[PDB]
């Protein structure tokens, strides 16, 4: 036979932070693993797609 | 997405990943099993 109902309130405001994208990176394959070397540059074909 | 996936899969078996010849049935008749499972364990590697 007990209720307890507020005679007062408070506005909070709450700050919630959430990630949406990230940095957009981008490595080019051949670049990176041979950089100029026509040597590799052509092993590399080797291995496909 | 799927159907480009697969694509790539498939095109990958042609690839000789350092081997002689992309095509197993080359390297079995060409070599004898000494050298020829070292042209093997590079398909078997870039196809895994
Ligand atoms: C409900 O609460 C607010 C505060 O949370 C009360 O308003 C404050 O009351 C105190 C004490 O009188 C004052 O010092 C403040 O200046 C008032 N304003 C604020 C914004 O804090 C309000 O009186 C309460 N009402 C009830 C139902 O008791």
């Amino acid at each position: 036979n007990s209720i307890a109902i507020p005679t007062n309130f408070t506005i909070s405001v709450t700050t919630e932070i959430l990630p949406v994208s990230m940095t957009k990176t981008s490595v080019d394959c051949t670049m990176y693993i041979c950089g100029d070397s026509t040597e590799c540059s052509n092993l590399l074909l080797q291995y496909g797609s | 997405q799927n159907a480009q996936a697969l694509n790539t899969l498939v095109k990958q078996l042609s690839s000789n990943f350092g081997a002689i010849s992309s095509v197993l049935n080359d390297i079995l008749s060409r070599l004898d099993p000494p050298e020829a499972e070292v042209q093997i364990d590079r398909l078997i590697t870039g196809r895994l």
